[PDB]
This record gives C-alpha cells, structure tokens and sequence, in this order.
C-alpha cells in the first residue's frame, strides 16, 4: 500500500543492456542518472518557453526545441544531437 | 627646459580619467572589427546603430573589471608592473577558463 | 647525357620510404589512473604524436611531432609474437635476403618480430645516452612493449633506449659493443 | 477497436513518449504543446543518457568491476571536454577528485 | 564506397556560374555562365577545357547528345544552336514566343529536342529544320505544363498546372495513361519538375507543396488510363518546411538526392528502406542553383554563386603499396606460418 | 579582411588600464588584451546571430544583444 512513484529506471536499464551486455549499475548511479535526466529535461523547457514568449507565440512546435539546443550545448555535442533528432523526427513521420 | 619626474603624469591621468565619463576606443574601427567577425557566421547581415553601440559598452565595463583584478593580483606579487600571467591567473581563478 | 652506365644502380632495401624532405596532466596519457585507461588513449596517441624521417645516425630516425612531457606513453613495439628457434631459422633466412634482424623479446621465452609485420615502431636507434625506457604491463594477460619517457622532450628529436659492433651514438661514457 | 502500437516504439526510440508530453502539458511552460516536440526531446535525452554510459561502463570495467559505483561517474564525466564545460557547477556525491600534482611541488 | 562524407575543395576560377548538367559518361561538365560563357573542365586531372563564349545575353539551360558531340543553347532571346566539342560553332537560330525554360533531346535519336515554354504546352521540334510538332495537354487553361521523356524512350510523361499527368507517345499522341493524386484535402497543386533514373523505371514526383513521392513506369502502365495509384514511397520535411529547387537521382537507382532552397544544403535518402541517413551542409548564407549527380563515382557538384563544390569521400592513405609484403597490424598477431617447416594461350597485348 | 584587430590603437588600452587604476604597464598587455576582446566578442556575437536567423529577419536589433548579455549573465540597463 503506496503511491507510486514516477522514475527512469528501466529506460537507464534498457540502454545500459543495449550498449554494454554484461555491466550492471547500482543504486547510487541509478538515483544520479535519474536526477541528471530531470535536470536536462528542466533546462531545454525553460529555454524553450522564454523564446516562445519573445517571439509573439504561444506554441512550443519542434523548431524552438532545436534553437534550445543549438544555444545551450556546446559544439559539436549539439552538431551530434540535431541530427539524431532530425532522424527520429523522420522516422516517426511516415 | 623642464622635465618632470617620470609618474606624476600618470596619477593625474589616472584622477582625469576616474572623473569623467566618455567612450575610450574609436567607433569606426570598432564598428570595422564587429561587421568583421560578423562576417563568418553568416554573410550579408545589416547592423543597426545602437547594437553596435552596446557591444562598445559591454566590452569597456568587462575590460575594465579584469583591469582592476590584475592590478589587484600585481600588488599582491610585490610588484608594480602587470605582467601577463597575472591576467592568465585572474582568469584561471574566476572561473572562465 | 647518355654516355654513363654508372653505378649505385643497387638499393638492396625494401624499404624505399626516404624521401626529399625529412623534416627533423590535461590528458589521460600523463595521469596517476591505472594503466589501461591509459593503454586506450594510446593507440589514439600514437597514430598522429610522432614520425619517421632520415637522421644522420643510421638512416631514418624519429622525431616527432609534438611537445611531449616526461613520464607519458608514447608507443607500442608490436608485431609477430614469434617462439624462440624460429629466431634462429628467421636468421637464417634474412642472412640469406640481407636484411637486418628486428626482435625485441618480451621474455626470455617469447619473441616479438617486427620485420614481417608490425608498425611504425621500428624506427627506434640504440643509443647509450637515451630519453626513453621500457616497461611490460598486464592488459588482462596478454603483455605488450609500451614505451615511456624520462625528461621533459620537445620538437624534433629521436628517441633511443638501450637494448642491452660499435655504436654510432658518440656518447660521453660510451660502451662501444652492444653485447 | 484494433491493436495499438505505441509511440515509443513506432519512431524507433527507448524513452517514453506520453510521459515527456504529460510533463510538458503540466507545467505550464507554454499553452499549446506542439506535434513532435516530445519526440524530438526524448530523441536528445536518449543521445546524451548513452553517451554518458560508454564512457561510465569502459571506466567500469577497466577498474576490474562489474557494477557500476559514482567514481566511475565522476571519472567520466570529468576527463572529456565538452561534459566538463555543460556540467560546471554540479558536486556529484561520493565524486572524489582528479589526481594533479603540481610542477613544483615534487623532487 | 557510398554517398559523399567531405567538403573536398572548389574550383573557383570562373566568374559568375550559373547551371551545369553532365553527359552519359561523367567527363564532361560544361557550365552555362552569367553572359553566355560555356566552359568545360576536366575530372581526372581538373584542366579548364574549353570556354564557348557563345552569346552576349545569359544562358538558363542546355543538354548533351547521346553521341558525346552535341550540345543545345537556350538564351534570353530564345536562341537554339547545335553545338559541337570538336569546332564549337553555331548552326540554328530562330525566336521562340519569349519563354524558354528547360529542353530535352530524344534519347534514342539526335533528330529531336522537346522545348518547353512558360505560357504555351511543350513543343518537339526536330535539328534538320524548324518542322514542330504540337502537343496536346489536357487542361488548355494556365498553359503552365511540364514535360519530359522517360528513361528508355516510350512515351512522353507531361504535367500540367492543375494536377493531371498524361502520358502520350511521342509522335501519334497516343494518351494510355494518366492519374490524380490527392493532394491532401482540397487543394491539387501544380509540378515543378520530373526527372528520371538510369536503371530501370524509377522516378519522383516533384510538387509546389514540398513533397517528394516515388512511383515506377511500370505500375502506371498497369494502371491504365484514368487509374489511382499510390506513392512508393512518400518524401518530406517537416522541421525547417524546407522548399526545394532541384531534384535528381544516384548511381544505379540506390539513393536519391535533392538540393534544398533555403539553407544550402543536401539531402540523401533511401529509395529502398525510405529514411533519411545523412544531412550537408557548406556556407551558411549562400544560395543554392544547380546540384548534379556523377553518374559512375559519388561526386556531387553545386553551384551556390558562382562556387562549384565537389564531395569526394576523403580518401586516406597509408602503407602496403610501398612494401606490399609487409603488413602494418593493429595490434599484437601471434601465429605459426607453415605446418611443414621446409600456358601458349595467344592473349592480345592489343584487346583493345 | 585582415586587420582592425590591429586597428584598436595603443593609446586606447592604455587609456582603459588609467580609467581601471593602471600605474606601469609592460609590453605584452597589448596583443594579450587583443586576444582577450576577440574570445569575448566572439562569444556576444554568435547567440546574437542565433536569435536574429531564429527571428527570420535581417538585422541584429539592440534587443538581441541584451537578450544575449543576458543569458551570459552581464545585464545591461539603458538599451530595452
Ligand atoms: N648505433 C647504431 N648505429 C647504426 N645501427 C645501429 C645502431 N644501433 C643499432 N643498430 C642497428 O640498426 C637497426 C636500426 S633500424 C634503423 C632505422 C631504419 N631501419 C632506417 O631506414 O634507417 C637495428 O636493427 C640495429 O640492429
Ligand atoms: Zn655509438
């Protein structure tokens, strides 16, 4: 008899087994994983929201996401991260 | 035939400049160096005035600070003169590099 | 113009690399971390730190390419892990061709060959006043030849060790036979 | 009435999809959420969670380990140059610290 | 290899480059500049071949012949002249009504060139004389129709400004097939241009509201006259909205390729599977004209203001052609070599 | 274009030094302090082009560049 509570933990577990097949993660890095998604989660939104609010728009499409971004990551991190959306995009549209 | 003894023309320029307010670099090549390395980003861009006009600002203020924290930084050496790795170690200690 | 049949028509190398021009802690490599997380980042090293052009000793030699600091990895020494009376045979067989002999033993029980297949290591002279060293380590078992350094060595010199006929070093306190 | 296939899988992902849109519904970040927005977020997440778990993983089993404890963490986020300069002001419990001795200071 | 990975250098010398296109076999570039320039380079060893300063006025279009000889001109006093790569001189002149846009010459005989205006449906002219043959379209209304051979030289594919394809012959205007797509929910637009492949009967569709579709030039065939077919394979953007200005094929029918209008970049996708697999870029604030495909290598060419950019994989040198008995490892390779331990057939020296 | 790296005089620096309270100054300050301008500018200049090309226009307004001084944390009153 609880509530539940929401978590990451089985989605940091299924990437762990896709791209290592044998090492398992413990509490500790569990919780820290957990707290560093929310935190990147936090900060893209924020961003996103003070540039839907300059423009004179009320709407959060796809293209504020990528100009979120393209201002917070440094380089070639976020030269690797916009392809890997755009794919995701592209596949998800037909 | 007089000649004065070398530093008292540097505190009064020092006190003559403390008191006014003005813009200490020329606009032209200012302007010049800003449409320059605007040039790479992306071509063909068209700059309003007061833009450049608050990049100039924003330069002085911060050139001015790490001036102040250099000299800061000498005086605690022993010495009077600025020396370049007093800048490289006021950088290193703010945190920006 | 056409009146010399002149000699020095013979090379007797197969290795014609010479060419006109011969141009003479913020890593992992240069940490206190434990040795494989630094035998990774040597092959990323190594592929681009270093190079190969003609020293005045014996042919080639190597200078290399960037400031490197004292202590780091440098390069691995790898090849044909070769057992011992095959040396003998390999002996043999490049006394018959004419062409030097290049192994360098792990143990005193297995050899490394370099001359069959290996790297751009074998660019390394003797010398008797050297800047480098060697060390075996234990990457799960299976040992390799990885060479340090020893003082603080810029931009365009060669790297010698002792490998333990005289020599062409010119040292203060030379030995003179390499045996 | 038929079979429904999720949206966690119709675009080839891991993190969930419906979650990330409940999240940006709920919060009050802006009135009206667009069409692929979470996708492309999620898309992001799961870019950087598996670029941090190589390099967590190699560090883990290069210590001779078989699970994973935050040194590893901390190690890996703290050699590469890019994490380094994203993740400035954040104190990883139980992180530890880099070895660097300075020039002078030893014989 | 596969599809182009690097920038690969330039050739900047001439000024003020407009279009390009290539012949069957993928030497020859010829490029028609700002003020009737045509000047060809080499491939192999990238030689300024042959500048043909034809015109006074600007050139918007041209082709090459199946023969490897002969070329087409297409002015801003709608100029048509037969060209040759050994002399280079002018045989045909006349005046069109005042647009000229794009020609085609048969593929199968050097006789005809399919013109196409602006206002008016595409007229086939023959090169012995100004003999015209006119085509019926059926719409007649905007005038604003499209057309083009397909690839073994059957029919004759058209495109109207309404959003019907016919499909004629190309002398007895035998109309065998045609279809309407639905172009999302009301509106039918008109099409910028169709091109087609090399292997086989694959070609796209290419629309005014930024979607590629992939059909084949069997299935209509199959279809009949007034028949409804569905898209092969659907192709869009959604992020940017990215309009598009040119479209064209790989090597042997594998990828296709499509230059945008807005950000100077290029695309590849899949013809087979139907993903996007690699983005390109180059300069950022430049404008992108004329993208053509290299028929036997992958090399890419596009004109964005005069520069000519040429994708060409980066190759990488290394070791085994100096010494190829010595083999350059990766890491330690420890075995044993041997387990033993120690004819008149007159072949042409001039098969030719 | 070349210079205007070079076009920010040796006057000037030393004028900014006696605003910041600069008694003797060395020889190398010069081309250091250049280098330092250029990282800084460069820095302002790149997320000011970002949100003028996200804007779709065509001109860097001065908004822009308080928008950007602000994200890095050095606020300018006398310009919104
Ligand atoms: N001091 C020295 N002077 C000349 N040769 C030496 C030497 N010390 C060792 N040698 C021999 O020279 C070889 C070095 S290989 C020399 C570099 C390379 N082969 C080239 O093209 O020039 C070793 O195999 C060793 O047998
Ligand atoms: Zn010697």
């Amino acid at each position: 008899r609880k509530t539940r509570k929401e978590s990451y933990a089985i989605y940091v577990y299924k990437v762990l087994k896709q791209v290592h097949p044998d090492t398992g993660i413990s509490s500790k890095a569990m919780s820290i994983m957990n707290s560093f998604v929310n935190d990147v989660f936090e900060r893209i939104a924020g961003e996103a929201s003070r540039l839907a609010h300059y423009n004179k728009r009320s709407t959060i499409t796809s293209r504020e996401i990528q100009t979120a971004v393209r201002l917070l990551l440094p380089g070639e991190l976020a030269k690797h991260a916009v392809s890997e959306g755009t794919k995701a995009v592209t596949c998800y549209t037909s | 035939p007089h000649r004065y003894r070398p530093g008292t023309v540097a505190l009064r320029e020092i006190r003559r400049y403390q008191k006014s307010t003005e813009l200490l670099i020329r606009k032209l090549p200012f302007q010049r160096l800003v449409r320059e390395i605007a040039q790479d980003f992306k071509t063909d861009l068209r700059f309003q005035s007061s833009a450049v006009m608050a990049l100039q600002e924003a330069s002085e203020a911060y050139l001015v600070a790490l001036f102040e924290d250099t000299n800061l930084c000498a005086i605690h050496a022993k010495r009077v003169t600025i020396m370049p790795k007093d800048i490289q170690l006021a950088r290193r200690i703010r945190g920006e590099r | 113009a056409r009146a010399e049949v002149h000699l020095r028509k013979s090379a007797f190398d197969m290795f014609n690399f010479l060419a006109s021009k011969h141009r003479q802690a913020r890593r992992a490599t240069s940490m206190d971390l434990p040795m494989p997380m630094r035998f990774r980042h040597l092959k990323k090293t190594s592929k681009e730190a270093v190079g190969v052009y003609r020293s005045p000793i014996h042919g080639r030699g190597l200078f290399c390419k960037r400031n490197i600091d004292a202590g780091e990895m440098v390069i691995e020494y790898a090849g044909n892990v070769i057992r011992s009376i095959q040396t003998d045979k390999r002996e043999k067989y490049y006394d018959s061709k004419g062409i030097g002999c290049y192994m360098f033993r792990i143990d005193d029980s297995e050899v490394v060959d370099a001359t069959m297949h290996g790297n751009a290591a074998r660019f390394i002279n003797h010398s008797c006043e050297p800047n480098c060293y060697s060390r075996v380590i234990n990457i799960d078992g299976q040992k390799h030849i990885v060479i340090f350094a020893m003082r603080k060595i810029y931009r365009g010199e060669e790297l010698t060790y002792d490998y333990k006929l005289p020599c062409n070093c010119g040292a203060k306190k030379c030995r003179k036979f390499l045996n | 009435r038929a079979k429904a296939k999720t949206r966690s899988s119709r675009a080839g992902l891991q993190f969930p999809v419906g979650r990330v849109h409940r999240l940006l519904r709920k919060g009050n970040y802006a009135e009206r959420v667009g069409a692929g927005a979470p996708v492309y977020l999620a898309a992001v997440l799961e870019y950087l969670t598996a670029e941090i778990l190589e390099l967590a993983g190699n560090a883990a089993r290069d210590n001779k380990k078989t699970r994973i404890i935050p040194r590893h963490l901390q190690l890996a986020v703290r050699n590469d140059e890019e994490l380094n300069k994203l993740l400035g002001r954040v104190t990883i419990a139980q992180g530890g610290v880099l070895p660097n001795i300075q020039s002078v200071l030893l014989p | 290899q596969n599809y182009p990975e690097e920038a690969d250098g330039t050739l900047d010398c001439i000024s003020m480059a407009l279009t390009c296109t290539f012949n069957r076999w993928g030497t020859l570039l010829a490029v028609g500049c700002n003020d009737g320039r045509i000047v060809i380079w080499d491939f192999l060893t990238r030689g300024i071949a042959k500048i043909i300063s034809a015109h006074i006025h600007p050139v918007c279009s041209l082709c090459w012949s199946r023969d490897g000889h002969k070329l087409v001109s297409a002015s801003t006093d709608n100029i048509v002249s037969q060209w040759d790569v050994l002399s280079g001189d002018c045989d045909q002149r006349f005046r069109f009504p005042s647009p000229i846009l794009k020609v085609q010459y048969h593929p199968r005989d050097q006789n005809k060139v399919l013109v196409c205006p602006m206002k008016s449906a595409p007229v086939m002219l023959t090169l012995s004389d100004s003999k015209h043959v006119v085509l019926p379209v059926d719409d007649d209304s905007d005038l604003n129709v499209v057309a083009s051979f397909d690839r073994r030289g059957e029919y004759i594919y058209t495109g109207n400004a309404k959003g019907k394809i016919l499909v004629l012959k190309t002398d007895s205007q035998d109309l065998v097939a045609s279809f309407r797509v639905t172009t999302g929910t009301s509106n039918t637009t008109a099409i910028k241009s169709i091109e087609f492949a090399r292997k086989g009967s694959c070609f796209l569709i290419n629309t005014a509201d930024r979607i590629i579709r992939v059909y084949d030039g069997r299935e209509i065939l199959t279809c009949g006259r007034d028949g409804e077919p569905e898209p092969m394979q659907k192709l869009q953007d959604l992020v940017n909205r990215t309009p598009w200005k040119k479209c064209c094929f790989s090597g042997d029918g594998e990828y296709i390729v499509a230059g945008s209008a807005r950000q100077h970049a290029l695309y590849i996708w899949e013809k087979s599977i139907g993903n996007l697999v690699k983005i390109l870029h180059g300069t950022r604030g430049e404008l992108l004209l004329d993208v053509a495909w290299h028929p036997v290598r992958p090399i890419i060419a596009s004109i964005s203001s005069g520069v000519v950019s040429i994708w060409a994989q980066n190759q990488v040198e290394n070791w085994s052609a100096f010494a190829p008995d010595f083999k350059e490892l990766d890491e330690n390779v420890e075995y044993e070599e041997r387990e033993s331990e120690f004819e008149d057939e007159e072949v042409d020296v001039t098969s030719v | 274009l070349r210079d205007n790296i070079q076009g920010i005089t040796k006057p000037a620096i030393r004028r900014l030094a006696r605003r910041g309270g600069v008694k003797r100054i060395s020889g190398l300050i010069y081309e250091e302090t250049r280098g330092v301008l250029k990282v800084f500018l460069e820095n302002v200049i790149r997320d000011a082009v970002t949100y003028t090309e996200h804007a779709k226009r065509k001109t860097v307004t001065a908004m822009d560049v308080v928008y950007a001084l602000k994200r890095q944390g050095r606020t300018l009153y006398g310009f919104g």
